[PDB]
């Protein structure tokens, strides 16, 4: 495999997970929505099916 | 934090949770 340096690309690298900031809560940010809601029911479904309430 | 205020509101973590007689008596006197 073959590689060389470019410069119009490396104006302002960013790291992989700038990358992934810049796009994770805007342009794809439903999928930051479904997570939500599959974290938030994994709390609520398993706080309720192992403890004795009260 | 929704999900959070749930855990908080039920004590999942069961961390929380760690007098006066009913019975009054009147007198009435003699029958
Ligand atoms: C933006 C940041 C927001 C941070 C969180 C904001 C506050 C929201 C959390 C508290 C909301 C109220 O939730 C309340 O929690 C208390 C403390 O466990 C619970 O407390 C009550 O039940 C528990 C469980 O039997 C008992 O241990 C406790 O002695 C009793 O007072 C209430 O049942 C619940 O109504």
């Amino acid at each position: 495999f073959i590689t060389s340096k470019i410069w119009d690309g490396a104006l302002a690298e960013n790291n992989h997970i700038s990358s992934i900031g810049n796009i994770m809560y805007t342009n794809y940010n439903v999928w930051l929505i479904l997570a939500s809601f599959i974290l938030l029911l994994a709390m609520v479904g398993a706080i309720v099916i192992t403890i004795k309430p009260r | 934090t929704i999900g959070f205020v749930y855990e908080l509101g039920h004590d999942a973590l069961k961390v929380h949770s760690r007098l006066k007689s009913s019975v009054v008596i009147s007198y009435l006197g003699n029958i």
